[PDB]
């Protein structure tokens, strides 16, 4: 398990709503920037504390999440959310559960690149965020600017704080989210083209102020003490 | 500011006229324009006096 | 002002009924301790036909008016149900505390929807005392709005660890209720059932009764696009929406796209014109004739 | 004791009978020093009082 | 004059803001905590005017 | 309450636990000797001998 750097990467769209060329301040759930994101080999009790960014360049095809239930696979799709019972090595060969005695839930859908997710539990959903880009240089998540576009919305809610993968019998990097603000900026097409982490730098506090990018000479009263 | 002072609760339960109308009855819905009055004749003051 | 012409509502096409009868009136409710959740979604509701007739104790609509229940859309009603002692069904409200207020079920200090309870001492007032309906009374400290706990352990009060003995200042944690058919109104039992809903989540799909009508556009008109009701000028444009997108917004929070739910189609929303109006005139002592200026 | 606005400047201790003077915690403004965006990235901070 | 502003009722109960607090619940204790933020805003209001 | 373990020490209306920081007027004192299975008479909203 080595351990590398992101480089302001994890933003996603964090409302419905459509903005072209404002500069607009969110407050929600995001991975701040220059976070210290663990960078695993080819599969451990992940925790997952309020938000987990997983990203992989590609084998990597399960997230089986709960407390000691949902399950996400790749048929296609299968998301059956109750009681398993789990194995030791759960890969898929394929032991994963033993039954299904109280289930709930079960949405079957239709049965070089960069991979990133982000999963959330807020009062009762399970969001998923993704955005697959292409890439030429091998691990070592790049420099640049992928604004991650929701993909569903689960209304399962129920408890969960373990997580792990499903390795397909390889890289995968870890980081948590936390309550930040961030000041997403729009271009006029409505993508998200650049983004400020509020809280990292005293300039960074000083944009977030003035709400612009650039910051000419003087001095700027920020914050209080 | 001026403008930016019209997204405000100012303690009602939410700052849109078009909806509290249509989600309360006369009798109970002038109890929360009233706070949204008070507010916005506030804001007019300030700018006017600046 | 530019007064409206007409007016135009739009609905989602949506056959289903939502499922209300299965939770009112089924066989057997929950104890107060441990209350289940019906989530409700994606059907067409009718809160009227609850409303009226049958026989309903209380009802009680908090942050909403009850009769205007069936124009305006909403965001995965829920529904909770359990059976509560016959003086504490006006002790389920905001703010107001009590035992099983803080106990059992909290509700928000800021919750909408409605209280709705009704009388049940024929099925549920057994002979000998059903004694299967339970409620909590020690707890180490008060419940979070919308908590739930079903975990016994022994209490403990001051010192003589308890540490499963249920002696001396040792409790069990909850208690049953007993209920003879000859009980007084303070404990007879009653039944509840609290509705309860959010409006700003996301544009969903759950929505009273109300047939849609023909798009109009580049006229000022009335339009009620999924709840959100306002006076515009709807035009056809080309912004790019992306495809979860649904409003639009601009540089001062106000809405100025929309998309329509049947037809899934981008439109503009543009204020009708305004201005004001200034007269021109040379005294009245010369002539009476003016000259009016629309301003904008 | 108060005085001469009403805000509390000292104190008695109620059980040694002691004399206590109160002061306030200290607080101010935080201001950035910065030479432009568009010269430099490197700022200092200033703390008011 | 200011600071003197600080220890009148504005037609709550108390002026201390802890009194308050520590005395009532919180649903009802909101009425008063809201009187006295809007004298003590009409307070800061004049001495900027001024 | 740590005490020769009183059978009965189970109070109306309050929690024992609360009762110190409240503060009450003027309470009175009532002694006298029953028997055992009269214990259980002394409660209020009850009846019997
Ligand atoms: C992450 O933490 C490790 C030690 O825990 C440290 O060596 C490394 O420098 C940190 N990452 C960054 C970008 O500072
Ligand atoms: C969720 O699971 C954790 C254990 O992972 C447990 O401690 C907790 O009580 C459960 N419930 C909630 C509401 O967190
Ligand atoms: C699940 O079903 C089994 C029987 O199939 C039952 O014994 C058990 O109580 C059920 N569990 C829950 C949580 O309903
Ligand atoms: C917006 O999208 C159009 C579509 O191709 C593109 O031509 C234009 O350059 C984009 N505007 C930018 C990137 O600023
Ligand atoms: C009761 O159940 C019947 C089903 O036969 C139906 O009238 C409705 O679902 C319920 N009505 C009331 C008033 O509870
Ligand atoms: C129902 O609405 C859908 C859009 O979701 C539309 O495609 C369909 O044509 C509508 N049904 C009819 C009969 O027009
Ligand atoms: C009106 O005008 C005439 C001359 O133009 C003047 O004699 C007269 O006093 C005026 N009356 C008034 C009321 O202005
Ligand atoms: C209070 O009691 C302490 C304990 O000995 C004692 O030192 C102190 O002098 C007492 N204070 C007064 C005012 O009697
Ligand atoms: C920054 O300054 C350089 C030269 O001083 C100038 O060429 C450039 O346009 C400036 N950047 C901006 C964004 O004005
Ligand atoms: C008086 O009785 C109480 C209650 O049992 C006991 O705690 C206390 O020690 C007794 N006092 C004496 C002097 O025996």
């Amino acid at each position: 398990p080595a351990y590398t750097n992101s480089f302001t990467r994890g933003v996603y769209y964090p409302d419905k709503v459509f903005r072209s060329s404002v500069l607009h301040s969110t407050q929600d759930l995001f991975l701040p920037f220059f976070s210290n994101v663990t960078w695993f080999h080819a599969n451990p009790v992940l925790p997952f504390n309020d938000g987990v960014y997983f990203a992989s360049t590609e084998i990597i095809r399960g997230w089986i999440f709960g407390t000691t239930s949902l399950l996400i696979v790749n048929t296609n799709v299968v998301i059956k959310v109750c009681e398993f019972q789990f194995c030791n090595d759960p890969f898929l060969g394929f032991r994963v559960y033993s039954s299904a005695n109280n289930c709930t839930f079960e949405y079957v859908s239709q049965p070089k690149n960069l991979r990133e997710f982000v999963f959330k539990n807020i009062d009762g959903y399970f969001k998923i965020y993704s955005k697959h880009t292409p890439i030429n240089l091998v691990r070592d998540l790049p420099q640049g600017f992928s604004a991650l576009e929701p993909l569903v919305d689960l209304p399962i809610g129920i408890n969960i704080t373990r997580f792990q993968t499903l390795l397909a019998l390889a890289a995968y990097y870890v980081g948590y989210l936390q309550p930040r603000t961030f000041l997403l900026k729009y271009n006029e097409n409505g993508t998200i083209t650049d983004a400020v982490d509020c809280a990292l730098d005293p300039l960074s506090e000083t944009k977030c102020t003035l709400k612009s990018f650039t910051v000419e000479k003087g001095i700027y009263q920020t914050s209080n003490f | 500011t001026l403008v930016k002072q019209l997204s405000s609760n100012f303690g009602a339960i939410s700052s849109v006229l078009n909806d509290i109308l249509a989600r309360l009855d006369p009798p109970e819905a002038e109890v929360q324009i009233d706070r949204l009055i008070t507010g916005r004749l506030q804001s007019l003051q300030t700018y006017v006096t600046q | 002002r530019v007064q409206p012409t007409e007016s135009i509502v739009r609905f989602p096409n949506i056959t289903n009924l939502c499922p209300f009868g299965e939770v009112f009136n089924a066989t057997r409710f929950a104890s107060v301790y441990a209350w289940n959740r019906k989530r409700i979604s994606n059907c067409v509701a009718d809160y009227s036909v609850l409303y009226n007739s049958a026989s309903f104790s209380t009802f009680k609509c908090y942050g909403v008016s009850p009769t205007k229940l069936n124009d305006l859309c909403f965001t995965n009603v829920y529904a909770d149900s359990f059976v509560i002692r016959g003086d504490e069904v006006r002790q389920i409200a905001p703010g107001q505390t009590g035992k099983i207020a803080d106990y059992n079920y909290k509700l928000p200090d800021d919750f909408t929807g409605c209280v709705i309870a009704w009388n049940s001492n024929n099925l549920d007032s057994k002979v000998g005392g059903n004694y299967n309906y339970l409620y909590r009374l020690f707890r180490k400290s008060n419940l979070k709005p919308f908590e739930r706990d079903i975990s016994t352990e022994i209490y403990q009060a001051g010192s003589t660890p308890c540490n499963g003995v249920e002696g001396f200042n040792c409790y069990f944690p909850l208690q049953s209720y007993g209920f003879q058919p000859t009980y007084g109104v303070g404990y007879q039992p009653y039944r509840v059932v609290v509705l309860s809903f959010e409006l700003l989540h996301a544009p969903a799909t759950v929505c009273g009764p109300k047939k849609s009508t023909n798009l109009v556009k580049n006229k000022c008109v009335n339009f009620n696009f999924n709840g959100l009701t306002g006076t515009g000028v709807l035009t056809e444009s080309n912004k790019k929406f992306l495809p979860f997108q649904q409003f639009g917004r601009d540089i001062d929070d106000t809405t100025d796209a929309v998309r329509d739910p049947q037809t899934l189609e981008i439109l503009d929303i543009t204020p009708c014109s305004f201005g004001g109006v200034s007269v021109i005139t040379p005294g009245t002592n010369t002539s009476n004739q003016v000259a009016v200026l629309y301003q904008g």
